[PDB]
RNA sequence: GGCCUGCU
RNA sequence: AGUAGAAACAAGGCC
């Protein structure tokens, strides 16, 4: 209502009403940006030589009213001056912090959902888990990457249409939304809108920065996906590179895309490895993904390609079938077939032996970037139908589907030195050496295939040899389609043999896979691949001395056990912790050592407390001579590379770190063992053995004052309570005894 | 021992150390006066450059102008600008056959940019020449200016609100038989003839470029007026798409976009290069880049690029080169005199230049008069054959690009052949040949080449080396781009925006120098320390615990004495730093948002605070108290343009309303040719229906709007 | 870590030029 | 469309053999081309070439030094001749009131005599320096003995002030109507610098600014919490640099110039009609890590009205020094050296009682200087991020970090300097510490003169290189280069001595 | 002396 | 005098 009354008083005065009426409504952006004041053409300067001078802060009128003259001492905060071209009033830096300390407060509950973006970031910084940091070279290709971590798929302008809608329903124009997808956002965003107190501008900027995708040039080697290339700054260096793992949404996607690549290049490095079954058992069984081992994912993610599979067979897991090709996967679903053993020549008049089968048999093709559905007889081509996505992906599917036809019209068209032999002087398959060569080009399988007639039925398309449709004479038996997707997801994981040079075999006979299938395409992960290999323990590193160490009392966990609780002395005393101590540093060894049998021994008196992590990690430390003391650590240094690696008392570190799921226990990202569970393991949220004369009650209570610190515990006296800040900024509770 | 950093590059190899050689951390040169001591010198060597062109004299403007093109073939490896026109379309041909349809796709494009542009879009400029006050004013207070003169003299087809009607009210304008102005000195109106506003609006403002890096002598940098600003927009946006879909032309992207050209470049011609043949790698630089690219052969691309458009857009993209063709450049402030014996000085403006007696100058600037007085009309130069500064940079890399194709082996016809990147003033051309009499040819081809196109290589600043080490603009390639840091240093410090925009800004700075230039992880902690105790010392938010005594100390520290958990502080209040090199991506406000005490975080983020400006290199930033906005520095009060003050005053608040009534209008910009009043009437005419219909408002308050609306209605018809 | 240039001199010169002594101390 | 007074122009803007933007446009539609490059190439003329000229091992010639009197110093601060009145105070970085500070550290030192010239400006007036520095002595009396200390002192405008500083000396504005008949009017005065030859004291000023000190002149702050192994190898490394930069005098200088200009441009933007007094001071960490407080001099900021980036305020800075100015005389052009006191320091012979001068100049600086003088805190970052460079490309090929016994083995070292026995090798502390003194000199020294010098050397530079990796290098014309290059050094002292590196350098290079 | 400006 | 370098500052406008 007060709109308009305010409209009428502007209109009442003459020049007022006279830009009110000359001005339309597209001249509004001129005028609102009509100034005399230039942009700064030197802003660090004029900010430099601003500050000097009083009231350099220009605020609305309101100060004159919400904030008083001058504070306590008489410094003015705001002066009845006005601007040059406005109505905004001179203030001071005091006058801001002057409304930080004293200003009217407010709730501002509603801050982290405008901001979202920002404060998830800092929820997948904070739940981040980091790893060794190793020194190598970096090849920093540079490529266009997405900035943007949750980007929804939208152009800019569909963005801009979709907020305007969302936040502005009036003023959306003539626009219609039009994707379904774009309703169904549309409505996630209006249903949690229904009553927000903030400005309509800010929800619409908020969209727009949490919609609209966000792409930049980077010299990015190693990731690509948003979450990693947030982080860009702090996995790649010149030299350096780390293993870092983003506490966030772990989309399945990602999970799978980094597998299938990890998958591709483990095989195709097992090819030419000595021993490709052993090398390839260890390698999977030696590294990780996104800080989940590869075996987890793998037996629990089912994902079809050729080197994924090759890899859930390896491991002897459940093994999946639906024999492939050329890189395309084939699933017959018709007919028999017997191999024949025969002898045949070529074109170029080398001879040849190979294998044709029997029968008539239909066959349902897939791929990565195209599918296609045959029908086939002995020796000869019956139809095939082509679901390709490019030219090119229907030219690879066909020449893949005139190789499988195995007809003398492709047999006297091989013309070259095709030699099937490998690097490795390793015979090659007849069949993928006949298909890498009619993947330059096959001129020569087009123009020798044949012709026939066709009836015009459906109005179908014509082939082209070299992209000419021809609609009443065409291949033979060869049509064109282009199919959604292939007939059905296959249905049966089947049971395989593998040779030294990984050639997979199936019950009956017949060749399953082998390291020619792997595609070759070269990808780029999405999350960090922690190829530990070279990354190792030397002959014998820390990966090895200290690694191996924890490995042992693992395996001995059983004795180590009940020998910790009787007769300990003879347990410290050992000669397996020897080889740990020369890396601890002379000075501090019995100071640890009294440090940690003091944790122990109090760990034993209190009933209820008990944590194998903690006597696994601990027991090092305490091999050496014991020194007393009286002060406290949050971590306990061993030199690894004339370099200090802390150990954290309480709570997982890079360097030590037991997840809670898989009960792994990993040493410097090598696994050193499975933890079993103690059914006396207590679950009181009670730690007596991180601090050294204090337990540890729980979480945090403002009742009894703020944190104090770890070195300032002494002051406190017999049953007095208090709040202390240890760990990765964390607060608890605590008690002396 | 006398230390002696230069001798490092015994060993270290110059690229990886040449950081070294980059002075960027002193002052830049600045220039000291008045500009038009290099104004003239660019008219005089332009005219130098092109004595030999045909002269003339324009019937319109009545300046003699000089024509170049198709002049005699340069007899010497001075700097030549006698363009020939069949070449430079040989060129464009030959760039039209290697690609296919570039040309049409381009013009597409541009058709539908230029019948979609808002009048709107020539606010987003920098400072430009307005000619009804002959000083230099924003961009919008430029075109608020013209458009108000447009009105007031009848021209009003811009109301449209497209770019287009804006034009096409400029084109009638010219042929206005007396254009009138009221610009204040209580105004007076003056009349300017058909050919004082015809020279007004062709001018060119010259004046003295400022913070230039890597010369010891002063440039002069010019800006055109308002009414070729639209042209030359749309002749831009061609030139943008065309060059986007060119593989050697590096203008239209990024630098790692170029880092990624020129290595995809680099790698195609070494690596394919078999073993006999040879590769070498030309990294020069053309010399008198702007006085030589002849706005007529602008023209010329122009029309063989616009073949087979409609009439329309084809005039419409020609505008731009037949105005810059017959440009004045104002000369500029004007030289100052000084009497040692008197003890006073003078000024005099550059207007009275060619009547004042040569008697005050020196020895060279009386030469330099001399010559450019012919030239001079109404107290400004003509300036016909050449450019001033830019202006065109993506058409001339078009022709650069050209050039560059014109030696693909198909055109070459013979064994050498070469290729390259190109970016407006700056090559770097890779030849091959079989034998180095081979290189020698193909060098020699391509600069004749380029002598015949009108563009010069600097042979003072061009050197030819085995493929491999090479540079280009500042660039340095050595097996592969070495960073040099030195180039970004100046970022660093505080950029002075406000608190919350400084601090993102440093952050974001330190994070990108970590990714792109290789910044170590070591430096960047130093750079990180660095940048909190400038800025500290820039804010004075010292930490608080400190017993620094400053004009803000007092209170920073009594906050500090009362807040309870005081590692939540902002560091623009006196908190602790919490940065490091693992946060350096995540904004300060919300960084700290766990260690946040209720009261401080709610007085600090208070949208009724009344410091916000509602927002305004991408920095991310939160909204809060520390983002107000400095003062302006109110000199204008002194002068007599006073009443500008009052008119922003009422535009603000008229605006104000406005975003009142139409929600969006902040947002997205306001579309619609309906007057203010009448929009905002008939918005709350349909506001308090729909209201009444279903919702909140009664029959009273109803009756009641309907009634002031009428009478709101009855007074604009007045 | 603290430094230490092979031509440190720091018995050579008598007194440091800039930063001297002069006072009691 | 276009017509009218448009297609005019539009008439006129042709190729010069066409008549009308029709008929040009019909042309241009229906060309096709014929082979016109080829058949220009042979008609143009065979004198316009392209000769490639190779670079060889003989090519390179000396650069031209120019000739004439030897250079002066010109920096805002003297650098190596600065004299220090320290007092042990338990405060840091801006704690306490500069001009108590100053007073406190002026109390220590008993043996002040009698001003009198002993080295006059041979231009000025320099009674009026003695009885400035009169002035200034009194006045530090005066607020010495004043109950409270007030943060600032405004000097009285008496006669020396004035003319040391400059006022009325600005000729009075008029307008060319009246002043036009005047006989000696002429054009402001616009020639080419005077010629000035390189002299021997820069390259000892250099060689001081890169020595170890025996203190700590950068103290930084505190950083977030390290957490990632990376921010762990970050830290030792920084330890590693900060202690081998913080030792450094050119962090001296650096420190210096940043507390001038903050104080001079802070005080010119509030004071801009009164004579300030802002002594200068510094502090620092003693080897045993007692806290110091330092007083060079003082600086009495003159009228200060700066409207455009580049206005001159005149300071006339007072400063003390312990080297007698007759012995290089050639230095001093523009100071008016005073001979204030007698210290009595102590040495490793004992009480010595050496005297002690003040050397008084009047100077300027504008208001894009000081801000660049501000933040001359960058030097540090481009030395280091060198430093780190060079480190990390080491430590690459060796898969193992290399900072500890870079700074600590004294292992792989890189030849810096230029001794009578050949080329000194210098360990990666002193690369850090050199690279770090030339960027404090190129603040200190900025000027038109090194930026050209410095573009138009590196050109010849990087061809040089290309010919040390036998790319087998090429040039069009290095004459022109060289007489580019030449033209910058002129009469900067810091151009000259970078220019004697390089010729330093082309000697042992291709060598 | 008073007012006004410190990129106009 | 001084800064500074191809032209300026070393205060400017008005009542």
């Amino acid at each position: 209502m007060e709109r308009i009354k305010e409209l009428r008083d502007l209109m009442s005065q003459s020049r007022t009403r006279e830009i009110l009426t000359k001005t339309t409504v597209d001249h509004m952006a001129i005028i609102k940006k009509y100034t005399s004041g230039r942009q700064e053409k030197n802003p660090a300067l004029r900010m430099k030589w601003m500050m000097a001078m009083k009231y350099p802060i220009t605020a609305d009128k309101r100060i004159m009213e919400m904030i008083p003259e001058r504070n306590e001492q008489g410094q003015t905060l705001w002066s009845k001056t006005n601007d040059a071209g406005s109505d905004r009033v001179m203030v001071s830096p005091l006058a801001v912090t002057w409304w930080n300390r004293n200003g009217p407060t407010t709730s501002a509950v509603h801050y982290p959902k405008i901001y979202k973006t920002y404060f998830e970031k800092v929820e997948r910084l904070k739940h981040g888990t980091f790893g060794p940091v190793h020194f190598r070279n970096q090849v920093k290709i540079r490529r266009r990457v997405d900035i943007n971590p949750g980007h929804a798929d939208l152009s800019a302008k569909e963005a801009q249409d979709v907020i305007m809608e969302v936040v502005f329903p009036n003023e959306v124009g003539a626009r219609i939304l039009t994707s379904e997808s774009q309703l169904t956002i549309t409505k996630e965003k209006k249903e949690e809108l229904q009553d927000c107190k903030i400005s309509p501008l800010m929800v619409a900027y908020m969209l727009e920065r949490e919609l609209v995708r966000k792409t930049r040039f980077l010299p990015v080697a190693g990731g690509t996906s948003s979450v990693y290339i947030e982080v860009l700054h702090l996995t790649q260096g010149t030299c350096w590179e780390q293993m870092y793992t983003p506490g966030g949404e772990v989309r399945n996607d990602d999970v799978d895309q980094s597998l299938i690549i990890a998958a591709r290049n483990i095989v195709r490095r097992a090819t030419v490895s000595a021993d490709p079954l052993a090398s390839l058992l260890e390698m999977c069984h030696s590294t990780q993904i996104g800080g989940i081992r590869m075996v987890d994912i793998l037996r629990q993610n089912p994902t079809e390609e050729q080197a994924v599979d090759i890899c859930k067979a390896a491991m002897g897991l459940r093994i999946s079938s639906s024999f492939s090709f050329g890189g395309f996967t084939f699933k017959r679903t018709s007919g028999s077939s017997v191999k024949r053993e025969e002898e045949v020549l070529t074109g170029n008049l080398q001879t040849l032996k190979i294998r044709v089968h029997e029968g008539y048999e239909e066959f349902t093709m897939v791929g990565r970037r195209a599918t296609a559905i045959l029908r086939k007889a002995t020796r000869r081509l019956i139809q095939l139908i082509v679901s390709g996505r490019d030219e090119q992906s229907i030219a690879e599917a066909i020449i893949v589907a005139m190789v499988f036809s195995q007809e003398d019209c492709m047999i006297k068209a091989v013309r070259g030195d095709l030699n099937f032999v490998n690097r490795a002087n390793q015979r090659l398959n007849p069949m993928h050496q006949l298909l890498r060569h009619f993947q330059k080009d096959a001129k020569v399988l087009f123009q020798n295939w044949g012709i026939e007639p066709i009836d015009n039925v459906m109005g179908m398309i014509g082939i082209l040899p070299d992209m000419t449709p021809s609609t009443e004479m065409s291949m033979r038996g060869v049509r064109v389609s282009k199919m959604g997707v292939d007939e059905y997801s296959s249905t049966e994981r089947v049971v395989v043999s593998i040779d030294r040079f990984l050639r997979v075999r199936d019950q009956r006979g017949n060749v399953l896979l082998s390291p020619e299938e792997v595609s070759e395409t070269q990808g780029t992960e999405k999350l960090t691949i922690t190829y530990s290999s070279s990354m190792m323990w030397e002959v014998n590193g820390p990966e090895s001395v200290l690694v191996n160490t924890y490995q042992w009392i693992i395996r001995n966990w059983e004795t180590v056990k009940i020998q910790w609780s009787q007769n300990p002395t003879m347990l410290y005393n050992k000669m397996e912790f020897e080889p740990f101590q020369s890396l601890v540093p002379k000075a501090a060894r019995g100071q640890y050592s009294g440090f940690v049998r003091t944790l122990f021994q109090q760990m034993r008196d209190v009933l209820g407390t008990f944590d194998t992590v903690q006597i696994i990690k601990l027991l090092p430390f305490a091999a050496a001579p014991p020194k007393q003391s009286r002060m406290q650590f949050s971590s306990l240094t061993v030199n690894v590379r004339g370099s200090g690696m802390r150990i954290l008392v309480r709570g997982n570190s890079p360097v030590f770190n037991y997840n809670k799921a898989t009960k792994r226990l990993t040493v410097l990202g090598k696994d050193a063992g499975a933890l079993t569970e103690d059914p006396d393991e207590g679950t009181a949220g009670v730690e007596s053995a991180v601090l050294r004369g204090f337990l540890i009650l729980g979480k945090e209570d403002r009742r009894y004052g703020p944190a104090l610190s770890i070195n300032e515990l002494s002051n406190l006296a017999k049953g007095e309570k208090a709040n202390v800040l240890i760990g990765q900024g964390d607060v608890v509770l605590v008690m002396k005894r | 021992m006398d230390v002696n950093p230069t001798l490092l590059f015994l060993k270290v190899p110059a690229q990886n150390a040449i950081s070294t050689t980059f002075p960027y951390t002193g002052d830049p040169p600045y220039s000291h006066g008045t500009g038009t001591g290099y104004t003239m010198d660019t008219v005089n060597r332009t005219h130098q450059y092109s004595e030999k062109g045909r002269w003339t004299t324009n019937t319109e403007t009545g300046a003699p102008q000089l024509n170049p093109i198709d002049g005699p073939l340069p007899e010497d490896n001075e700097p030549s600008g006698y363009a020939q026109t069949d070449c430079v379309l040989e060129a464009m041909a030959f760039l039209e056959e290697s690609h296919p349809g570039i040309f049409e796709n381009s013009c597409l494009e541009t058709m539908e940019v230029v019948q979609q542009t808002r009048v709107d879009k020539l606010t987003q400029g920098r400072q430009t020449y307005d000619w009804t006050l002959n000083r230099n004013q924003p961009a919008a207070t430029a075109l608020a200016n013209t458009i108000e003169v447009f009105r007031s003299n009848g021209l009003t087809a811009n109301e449209s609100g497209r770019l287009i009607d804006f034009l096409k009210d400029v084109m009638e304008s010219m042929d206005k038989e007396e254009m009138e102005i009221t610009t204040h000195f209580g105004k007076k109106k003056q009349r300017l003839n058909k050919r004082s506003y015809l020279i007004r609006a062709l001018t060119l403002n010259t004046m003295t470029k400022d913070a230039e890096r890597g010369k010891l002598k002063r440039r002069a940098i010019a800006t055109p007026g308002m009414q070729i600003r639209g042209f030359v927009y749309f002749v831009e946006t061609l030139a943008r798409s065309i060059c986007e879909k060119l593989e050697q032309s590096g203008l239209p992207v990024g630098g790692n976009e170029k880092k990624a050209k020129l290595a995809n470049v680099v790698r195609k011609m070494m690596t394919n290069s078999q073993d006999t043949e040879l590769s070498f790698t030309i990294t020069g630089d053309n010399t008198k880049w702007n006085e030589n690219q002849n706005p007529r052969m602008f023209l010329a691309m122009i029309t063989y690029i616009t073949r087979n458009q409609p009439e329309w857009f084809r005039n419409v993209l020609s505008i731009a080169p037949i105005m810059f063709s017959n440009k004045m450049a104002r000369l500029g402030k004007g030289y100052m005199f000084e009497s040692k014996s008197m003890k006073l000085r003078t000024q005099i403006p550059a207007e009275m230049l060619a009547s004042i007696d040569l008697k005050y100058f020196n020895d060279s600037t009386r030469k330099k008069i001399e010559k450019i007085r012919p030239l001079l009309i109404d107290g400004t130069a003509s300036l016909s054959p050449g450019m001033m500064m830019g202006m065109f940079n993506m058409l001339s890399t078009v022709l650069g690009v050209s050039i560059l194709n014109l030696g693909q082996k198909r055109y070459t016809k013979t064994t050498y052949w070469w290729d390259g990147l190109q970016s407006s003033d700056d090559f770097a051309l890779i030849v091959n040949a079989p034998n180095h009499e081979g290189i020698q040819a193909g060098v020699d081809r391509f600069y004749r080449t380029c002598k015949l196109l009108g563009i010069n290589m600097s042979k003072k600043k061009s050197y030819i080396n085995r493929t491999g080490t090479f540079e280009f603009t500042s660039f340095f390639y050595r097996y592969g781009f070495v960073a040099n840091f030195s180039m970004e240093l100046p970022s660093f410090g505080v950029s002075g925006i406000n608190e919350s925009a400084d601090m993102s800004i440093g952050v974001t700075v330190i994070k990108n120098n970590m990714i792109n230039n290789d910044l170590g992880p070591a430096t960047a902690q130093m750079a990180l320390q660095l940048f909190i105790k400038d800025y500290r010392y820039t804010y004075r938010c010292h930490r608080g615990d400190t017993q620094i005594q400053t004009r803000r100390s007092f209170e920073i520290k009594k906050l500090w004495e009362q807040t309870r958990s005081k590692a939540g502080l902002l560091v623009s209040d006196g908190g602790p730093n919490l940065y490091n090199i693992r946060n350096l991506h995540i904004p300060e406000v919300c960084l700290k948002w766990e260690l946040m005490d209720e009261d401080y975080q709610g007085r600090l983020c208070n949208p009724l605070n009344p410091f916000v400006s509602h927002k305004e290199m991408e920095y991310d930033a939160v909204a809060t108290t520390h983002s107000w906005i400095p003062k302006r520095n109110r000199s204008i009060l002194n002068t007599s343009q006073r009443g500008i003050l009052e008119d922003e005053q009422m535009y603000q608040k008229c605006c104000n309303l406005f975003e009142k009534f139409f929600p969006s209008s902040s947002y997205r910009r306001p579309v619609g040719i309906s007057s203010m009043v009448e929009a905002m009437v008939s918005r709350a005419r349909i506001d308090a229906r729909i209201d009444f219909e279903s919702g909140r408002i009664k029959k009273e308050e109803f009756a009641e709007i309907m009634k002031i609306c009428s009478t709101i209605e009855e007074l604009r018809r007045q | 870590y603290s430094p230490t240039s092979p031509s440190y001199s720091p018995t050579s010169p008598s007194y440091s030029p800039t930063s001297p002594s002069y006072s009691p101390t | 469309e276009i017509t009218g007074t448009m297609r005019r122009l539009a008439d006129q803007s042709l190729p010069p053999n066409f008549s009308s933007l029709e008929n040009f446009r019909a042309y241009v539609d229906g060309f096709e081309p014929n082979g016109y490059i080829e058949g220009k190439l042979s008609q143009m003329s065979k004198e316009v070439n392209a000769r490639i000229e190779p670079f060889l091992k003989t090519t390179p010639r000396p650069l031209r030094l120019p000739d004439g009197p030897p250079c002066s110093q010109r920096s805002k601060f003297l650098l190596m001749d600065a004299l220090k009145l320290s007092i042990e105070d338990p405060s840091h970085e801006g704690e306490g009131i500069p001009l108590y500070d100053a007073i406190k550290c002026m109390r220590t030192f008993f043996g002040w005599k009698e001003p009198n010239v002993v080295k006059p400006h041979e231009k000025g007036i320099n009674p009026n320096y003695l009885l400035a520095w009169k002035q200034v002595l009194a006045e530090l009396q005066d607020i010495e003995n004043e109950e409270k200390i007030p943060k600032t002192k405004n000097m009285k405008k008496t006669s020396q002030l004035k003319w040391a500083l400059g006022e009325n000396m600005a000729p009075e504005k008029v307008d060319f109507d009246d002043c036009k008949d005047v006989s000696d009017l002429k054009q402001y005065d616009s020639d080419e610098p005077e010629l000035r030859s390189l002299a021997s004291w820069i390259q000892s000023e250099f060689n001081k600014a890169c020595e170890l000190t025996d203190s700590s002149w950068i103290e930084l702050d505190e950083i977030g919490e390290d957490v990632a192994p990376i921010e762990h190898i970050a830290s030792m490394r920084r330890n590693y640099f900060t202690a081998e930069v913080s030792h450094c005098r050119a962090t001296e200088y650096i420190m210096k110039g940043v507390y001038i200009n903050t104080a001079l441009l802070n005080a010119s933007c509030a004071a801009m009609d009164d004579f300030q007094l802002i002594p200068m001071i510094s502090k620092c960490r003693t080897k045993e890590g007692r806290r110091k407080t330092n007083l060079y001099g003082f600086i009495i900021k003159g009228r200060s009205h700066l409207r455009n980036d580049t206005d001159v305020v005149n300071f006339v800075s007072m400063e003390f020094s312990l080297t007698d100015p007759r012995l290089e005389p050639h230095k001093w052009e523009k100071y008016c050296v005073l001979e204030i006191g007698d210290m009595l320091l102590r040495s490793a012979i004992g009480q010595v009682s050496r005297p002690m001068f003040l050397y008084v100049r009047t100077n300027g600086t504008s208001k894009i200087k000081m801000k660049w003088g501000m933040e001359m805190r960058r030097c540090l970052l481009q030395s280091l991020q060198q430093i780190e460079s060079m480190i990390e490309a080491e430590s690459s090929v060796k898969e193992k970090d290399m900072t500890k016994e870079f700074f600590e083995n004294k292992s792989e070292t890189w030849p810096i300097g230029e001794s009578p026995k050949g080329v000194e090798e210098g360990s990666i502390g002193k690369v850090c510490r050199t690279l770090l003194a030339k960027s404090v000199f190129n603040s200190l020294y900025a000027s038109p003169q090194l930026e050209g010098f410095s573009a138009e050397s590196r050109k010849l530079l990087l061809i040089v290189q290309a010919l040390r990796d036998n790319l087998e290098p090429g040039t069009f014309d290095l004459g022109g280069l060289y007489e580019a290059i030449e033209e910058c050094l002129i009469n900067d002292p810091w151009v000259l001595l970078n220019a004697s590196w390089f010729n330093s350098f082309l000697t042992h290079a291709l060598r």
